[PDB]
RNA sequence: AAAUAUGUAAGAAGUCCUUGUUACUUAAUUGAACGUGGACAUUUGAAUGAAGAGCUUUUAGUGGGCCAUUUUUGGUAAGC
RNA sequence: GGAAUACUGCCAGCUGGGACUGAGGACUGCGACGUAAGUCAAGGAUGCUGGCAUAAUGGUUAUAUGCCGCCCGUCUUGAAACACGGACCAAGGAGUCUAACGUCUAUGCGAGUGUUUGGGUGUAAAACCCAUACGCGUAAUGAAAGUGAACGUAGGUUGGGGCCUCGCAAGAGGUGCACAAUCGACCGAUCCUGAUGUCUUCGGAUGGAUUUGAGUAAGAGCAUAGCUGUUGGGACCCGAAAG
């Protein structure tokens, strides 16, 4: 032989894991996040956008609308730690958001075979945007300058201290 | 396999002390004291304020 | 002390009051009440420097 | 012989009998601790109202924390620190206050900071840093059964029974104290409160008899 | 075997177990038995008292054959009898059948009375005997006849 | 740092798992490492501990030493256990009917016990017969009767058998051993 | 005439009651020493701790020392 | 005169943010909430989601940066030393063998042990087999002439593992190997004492002694082997002025 042998061999059966006691419980969002509040996006494609908070989805995310007509932000979901909850609020009564859920936002992840060598939107997702923002744009008008406020991006100026600012 | 602290992890505290439930329910940590009206004698105050 | 222990144990064996033959070290003093009846505290002060020669 | 519930119920029921005893014992200790404190508080007032002074009973228990390290120690203080089981820096031990022991603490003053512990300090020490010397091994208590199996000969059935034997120096203080491993305390969280430690607490350092201020230091180290 | 020695273990260590001060030398204290009444005096007295001086009278031309006298004690006295016949003399513990044990034929010069032969009479032939050795043989019924 | 009161990482100082490569002795150890653990009988721990002993720590036990031990009151019908060697004694002429368990029996010792109606058994036959050491009598041979022990602790005024090769007159029988020649020891 | 150092003791190999031995001792069954029988057990003779206790054999290296607080000799003093 | 606040202390009062860690691997335990089913933060981390699936993470290596780092060996109380050896590289280079021994350990036999000087034999320096001797041990003590180990269950006492009897147990009793202390007995030497007797000068029974031995008191040794230590040998290696 080149190597003689291991005189005792180890078993090859995988042992089951023990009974774990990590039970899932609903997340307690911070009190500043109440539906209808205006949010400022901190990261992503639409960071710096002031945006309206509608609903708390099942997978710990927030259902949020621009509205799209105002600043070009569609019906998305965002992480709760990537937004700033502002004091300004707009009413969401008359807006039906029970339809939207986790399965509403699905990607149908592409296969590894499909390769983008060099390089659309669902018809119902466009129509769902028009239904929600129609009942929400009307609620904006009662507050003056609110449409202009939501249409302008947020940014930090020289001397702005986030630890001292109020949003 | 792991030491879980009492004084936190209230489950472990309840395991060690069955009285911890009664102690919390009766607010025995903030028990009031009945008011007494005793007053120190004239000698004690005079000695205390003596030059 | 040995013969005093045997007599103490034998005498107290008739009624069994936990004879307690072991010696003990000096224990801390208990509480007490000290009165000022004729014992009003006398105020003392440090003295200034002198020569005394 | 299934024996999965015929004997399981017998142990489960017998467990309830022990828990009930602990619950009523701990209830009586709370009534005993509170009664003594109010009586002492009232006794000071009544003597003041009667014109006399109340002289409290001298303290019977101290908690000793070794402050000095292990190098460059004279033999006699080093021998005493071993007889108090203080073989490490920031290690604690309860001592019965007698004449035979107060001379021990006089020999190790430059190396220990001690004082009179309160019920809060003793309770938080044993609950968090309480370890039993079982079969010459340092075993976390973590359960009444470990105390029951070893200290049960002296009527100590739970962790509160053991604590009651420390705050009140009882007939079996020695057996309960030695049953406890020396406490392994950390460094104080807010610091030592002084620039230099190796002076007397009176002179402005850390070591010596700090009477009731030991509770503040110990809790920070606990 | 050299592979189990401490020489194979001291490879890489400078002094090979001899010390940096001791500096293993040729003969730091002398050769053989040098200094017996001198710097090796304590070891001699403690461990070999009586080494020096002379104690007795000489003997020129001592032949260690005038002194050949191996001693046999009475406690055996029966290992000389073959074990095959040894048994039946114990039951036949009578005279006129007493076995004859020639100690000289077994290579012994004197018989000493260490003790406790059985109560069987026996004939013992020997060159020399001790006083107590014979008293036990005569008490057991046997006799001691001297040979040369 | 710790003010270590006692030596750290110190071994017990007792032999376990005896250093002999005898496979049959390791089997007897394996049988008594089981009995000692699971029978909580003091006998099984003494025998197992005695199985680790070196040659000088299990001296032979003669048959006369076995016979004398059976003369003790009430020990006539006890099983003699000798972890070691049983040798033969010609100094005794009567041997009782008894059972002896030992590691080894010399040829003379076996004949003496067998001829008297007794039986010689091994320690594993004792285990199946007396698993808890019932009615046993453990015997030990003399330890300090060895020749080497005479020379341990040599010193003045001790009478401790000088380590000598040749004896007789003019071999260490002189100054240091009589007042006539200097001093006496 | 201190302080600091230092010896001994704080029990079972002990205490108590009765009587056995002897060639020592006593004016003397008086002692001395060792005993038989009986009574006294985990608070069984202060505290603290004990990490096991006790015992043996054998052999290595070493046998130039130096420094510091304190006591101290010689020397004016010295990193003497 | 009535309150408040400070300060100190307690709560088995509540609650927000940050950091590091996730060891173990079917179940068993101690607990908590519910009438129950069951559930739980109760003897150690899980659930959901994304991008990538490739030198991206990562290993190596050179460089740069921040901080740190004096030349190794040696004698010495003290070496980076203005103490000594070392310009560099390859190869060689220093506790070995033998005779006789001590302690320990392994092995076989065991009051015995050693076949190997030699003889027989052989598949021929091997292997196998064997007689008489002899070495050591089984008796010591004396300078020697000489003598030479049981009053007694091979003794008494104090401990003593284990075993046996009773006891649920704790404990009580019996027996107690090895071993430890002690008091005795026996053997040899020394100093005494000196019976029956007699070649009347031999013999040495009997009984003692703060004397002595490397002794006895139901034997342990012999043989081989290993580490370690000792001695003589060149003796761990190299080194005189000499004769």
């Amino acid at each position: 032989t080149a190597q003689q042998a291991p005189k005792w061999y180890p078993s090859e059966d995988v042992a089951a894991p023990k009974k774990t006691r990590k039970a899932v419980r609903p997340q307690k969002l911070r009190a500043s996040l109440v539906p209808g509040t205006v949010l400022i996006l901190l990261a992503g494609r639409f960071r710096g956008k002031r945006v309206v908070y509608l609903k708390h989805l099942e997978d710990n995310t927030l259902l949020v609308t621009g509205p799209f007509k105002v600043n070009g932000v569609p019906l998305r979901r965002v992480n709760a730690r990537y937004v700033i909850a502002t004091s300004t609020k707009v009413s969401v009564e008359g807006v039906n958001v029970e339809k939207f859920n986790v399965e509403y936002f699905a990607k149908e992840k592409l296969t590894k075979k499909e390769k983008k060598e060099a390089n659309e939107i669902k018809t119902e997702r466009v129509e769902d945007q028009k239904v929600v923002d129609k009942a929400l744009i009307a609620e904006i008008k009662k507050t003056p300058l609110l449409k202009q406020y939501l249409s302008a991006s947020f940014s930090l100026k020289n001397g702005d201290k986030p630890h001292m600012l109020k949003f | 396999v792991l030491k879980k602290n009492p004084l936190k992890n209230k489950q472990v505290l309840l395991r060690l002390n069955p009285y911890a439930k009664v102690f919390a329910a009766e607010k025995l940590g903030s028990k009031k004291a009945e008011k007494t009206g005793t007053k120190p004698a004239a000698v004690f105050t005079e000695t205390l304020k003596h030059d | 002390r040995v013969k005093a222990n045997a007599a103490k144990r034998a005498e107290a064996k008739a009624q069994g009051v936990a004879v307690q033959l072991k010696r003990q070290p000096a224990q801390p003093r208990e509480s007490r009440i000290v009165s000022t009846e004729g014992n009003v505290p006398q105020t003392l002060a440090p003295v200034p420097y002198e020569t005394f020669i | 012989a299934e024996q999965v519930a015929a004997e399981r119920a017998a142990r489960k029921a017998a467990n309830k009998e022990k828990r009930a005893i602990i619950l009523e014992r701990n209830a009586a200790y709370q009534k005993e601790y509170e009664t003594a404190e109010r009586n002492i508080i009232q006794a000071k007032r009544d003597a003041k109202a009667a014109g006399s002074y109340y002289v409290e009973a001298q303290h019977k228990l101290v908690f000793v924390v070794r402050i000095k390290g292990i190098n460059k120690i004279p033999p006699k203080p080093r021998k005493v620190l071993q007889l108090l089981r203080l073989t490490r820096i920031n290690s604690g031990t309860f001592v019965k206050v007698t004449k035979a022991t107060l001379e021990l603490l006089k020999l190790i003053e430059p190396y220990v900071a001690y004082g009179y512990p309160s019920y809060s300090t003793i309770r938080q020490l044993v609950y968090k840093r309480g370890f039993g010397k079982i079969n010459k091994q340092r075993v976390p208590l973590s359960d009444n059964a470990i105390i029951e199996a070893n200290l049960g000969k002296y009527g100590i059935l739970s962790i509160d029974d053991l604590i009651h034997e420390i705050i009140t120096v009882g007939p079996h203080f020695k057996q309960a104290n030695n049953f406890l491993w020396p406490f392994k305390l950390s460094n104080p969280s807010g610091g030592w409160g002084v620039p230099r430690k190796f002076k007397h607490f009176i002179q402005g350092g850390s070591f010596g008899n700090r009477e009731e201020f030991i509770n503040k230091l110990v809790k920070s180290m606990n | 075997p050299s592979r189990f020695t401490k020489t194979r273990k001291h490879r890489g260590h400078v002094s090979a177990g001899k010390g940096r001060i001791g500096k293993h030398r040729k003969h730091p204290g002398g050769r053989g038995m040098a200094g017996g009444q001198h710097h090796h005096r304590i070891n001699m007295d403690k461990y070999h008292p009586g080494y020096f001086g002379k104690v007795g009278m000489r003997y020129f031309h001592k032949q260690q054959a005038h002194f050949w006298k191996p001693v046999l004690n009475l406690d055996k006295l029966w290992t000389l009898i073959p074990e095959d016949k040894r048994d039946q003399y114990l039951k036949s513990a009578s005279k006129e059948t007493a076995p004859v044990i020639d100690t000289l034929a077994a290579g012994y010069g004197k018989i000493l009375g260490k003790g406790r032969i059985p109560n069987v009479p026996v004939i013992v032939k020997a060159r020399f005997v001790s006083k107590l050795a014979e008293e036990k043989i005569r008490a057991a019924g046997g006799v001691v006849e001297l040979i040369a | 740092g710790i003010d270590h009161t006692s030596k750290q990482h110190k071994r017990s100082g007792h032999r376990t798992a005896p250093k002999s490569d005898n496979v049959y002795l390791k089997l007897l150890v394996k049988l008594y490492t089981f009995l000692a653990r699971r029978t909580d009988a003091p006998f099984n721990k003494v025998v197992l501990k005695a199985l680790f002993l070196s040659k000088i720590n299990r001296p032979p036990v003669s048959v006369s030493r076995i016979a004398r031990a059976l003369k003790q009151e009430g020990a006539a019908n006890k099983t003699v256990v000798v972890v070691g060697t049983v040798t033969d004694d010609a100094r005794i002429f009567e041997f009782p009917k008894t059972t002896v368990a030992a590691l080894r029996f010399t040829a003379g010792a076996r004949a003496k016990i067998v001829k008297a109606g007794g039986e010689c058994i091994t320690l594993d036959q004792l285990a199946v017969r007396a698993p808890k050491g019932q009615n046993t009598l453990i015997l030990r041979g003399p330890r300090n009767s060895r020749e080497a022990v005479r020379h341990f602790g040599m010193g003045p005024h001790k009478g401790k058998a000088p380590r000598i090769l040749s004896t007789g007159r003019k071999f260490e029988r002189a100054r240091g051993r009589r007042r006539s020649k200097g001093f006496k020891v």
